[PDB]
């Protein structure tokens, strides 16, 4: 049609007859033939911008740090993993049974086996068996 | 003889909303005698008559396990017809408490006939009783305030 | 035009008919064209036939602070002759995040005879029904003609 | 403009050309192209000012509740044993301080070693030391 | 120039809404250029011009004591950001029977001449058979603003 | 006195067809004469089964797949199979002070009163079971 002969960056504007005007402040089309350009997305409070938003693409967000982010295109952010939690995919899931984790940030590693060591014992999610 | 206009704002701060106006924007959509003023974030309505005037607010839950309470809008007329402190349209949506079930997000919606003047200049304001009011946003391009006459 | 807009009288949340303001020089309210409401029978008239979007609209407040819980719900019936528009409302059961009131909207298109009353009945799930009451000028039945 | 001319307990009737009518049964203008919905208060609300055509009715609840909020938007029920009456409600006394009766005020634990004696039963939030 | 259609789909099941588009049933209207294409679900508007475009979606819990979640509709337009989106919570039960949940949302969009509207069903399942779409209830509806 | 009145059930005044009285379509019914338009047949899916099937005289009927009981009017919601419990109007509601119920899908007996009988209790009743 019309329309579809303006690019990435304009759009087909029917107040001003179909002429391929430039995408206005704050907005974006990453394909042609748009009637409107879509709105930037705005990164504000937690999140933090990543990339700025351009004429052709959309800005990204990153979360501040002290929290991650969670879903796709950071569609939320998460606080970083206390003392008994590992981070997955679907956020801080407290460690299993049988594992633990001491330190901020990191991963669930398994109980010493003090019977497999030699000693004799109790374990948590937070702390190592004591032997 | 319609309008539409889509919130700029995105952090809940109590105090009225920014609009986007321009119409080669994606929502927005103004005509006849409708208008915006930036400086005082008012639609300005021309022609008088009865319009259905209908405003919409969607919230997202921004930081995971937090944030609950409340979110309002309210629709001010400027000149104030009534002469009270009464608005016009108002809504409240609730911001449900971060379970387990989880729901991170929250509609509400809200429409009604109102007889404007003309030269009437439509305000919406914004209020949110805060328990972590960081941990919601306004969900872009969501919250939207429209209208379109009915009397000829 | 050819449009309404009533708003309730009522404030307790009592099962039965709503009773609506009419007069237009009241604020909210307004009525024209062939559209007319009866104050004995509690029913607006449509006089010209078509079809209409029809709307309405519930607030709740609650007026006992740390009580009272369940829903309440607006039915739009149609006379002469389940429901035509339905609506309920929950009321939130009084909690720390103290949540003291409740919204509802309902629209959709209705085909309207010619002479048809239209009338809305309140039904509520009582538990201390007293603690809430309807917010004053925010419930409220409107329609206007597209046809 | 015409409807300024209009006081008070009047509206500009733009069905009936401008002209000054009263407010109608039920509604009140104290500045208007409408009047406004006079108050009901029913139910836990008794009226305190009755609705003029100038002005809007106010209620006060009735008694054995008490108002809460601006214009006395809702009531509650009067403070019991252990309790205070704030700006926020009913909130019970804090560590220290007791109330005796209904509708009272917390005061704080009589200190029997300040006085001379010695405690005989402890305080708590609905007593005073017994000394 | 206006449409409504009521949605046939009863069980919660991922995936795009099939309707009721003869004006025979109830509830049911299609005029002017307006047409529903049975093959790929969709209405197609022949006019171009800006409409108020509304949906409404009713659930009923359909086993007692069970069910909870959440359910969206969306709107999208053909030819990843929908025109129209809503989410109804459906409530867990308890001692209150909550059985039901309604949504409603519309707004003005700008509409091209041969564009045709379609919405989508989701479903965040906890017993996604213990609740079903009510029955008339759920409806996507339309009328044209711009002359 | 009307045009529309001359039409029977299962038919209806078609306002876009002048006034004839067309068949109700697919999936629609009317039990009575004069309607304007059909209604839409219930469907029966999930946990219901279709005890009637839809003419275009009458509205479908319900009923619950086997395991769970139709509740309220028209078969409106099912409930599963009561369990000390009892099956009422209002749903499966508990067997009250001084009944219990032993089996599933039973009623609520009285515990067996040993002082009656001449004996006395080494062990107190309940909901769910019946000693002395
Ligand atoms: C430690 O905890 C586990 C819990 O499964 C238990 O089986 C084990 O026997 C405990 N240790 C001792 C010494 O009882």
């Amino acid at each position: 049609d019309p329309c579809s002969n303006c690019p990435a960056g304009t759009f087909c504007d029917n107040n001003r007859n179909q002429i391929c005007s430039p995408c206005p402040p704050n907005s974006f089309s990453s394909a042609g033939g748009q009637r409107t350009c879509d709105i930037c997305r705005q990164c504000k409070g937690v999140f933090r911008t990543r990339k700025e938003c351009s004429s052709t693409s959309n800005a990204e967000c990153d979360c501040t740090p002290g929290f991650h982010c969670l879903g796709a295109g950071c569609s939320m952010c998460e606080q970083d993993c206390k003392q008994g939690q590992e981070l997955t995919k679907k956020g801080c899931k407290d460690c299993s049974f049988g594992t633990f984790n001491d330190q901020k940030r990191g991963i669930c590693r398994p109980w010493t086996n003090c019977s497999l060591d030699g000693k004799s014992v109790n374990g948590t999610k937070e702390r190592d068996v004591v032997c | 003889m319609f309008a539409q206009l889509v919130a700029q704002n995105v952090l809940l701060i109590d105090g009225p909303l920014s609009w986007y106006s321009d119409p080669g924007l994606a929502g927005v959509s103004l005509t006849g005698g409708l208008s915006y003023k930036e400086d005082t974030k008012e639609l300005v309505v021309a022609k008088a008559g009865v319009y259905y005037v209908f405003f919409q607010l969607e919230l997202r839950r921004v930081v995971a396990g937090e944030g609950s309470g409340s979110v309002s809008l309210a629709l001010h007329l400027q000149p104030l017809r009534s002469a009270a402190g009464a608005a016009a349209l108002a809504l409240t949506v609730d911001l449900p408490p971060a379970s387990s079930e989880a729901r991170n997000s929250a509609f509400g919606f809200q429409g009604r006939l109102l007889h404007l003047s003309a030269g009437q200049r439509l305000g919406v304001h914004l209020h949110t009783e805060a328990r972590a009011r960081h941990a919601w946003q306004l969900t872009q391009g969501a919250t939207v305030l429209g209208l379109f006459r009915v009397t000829p």
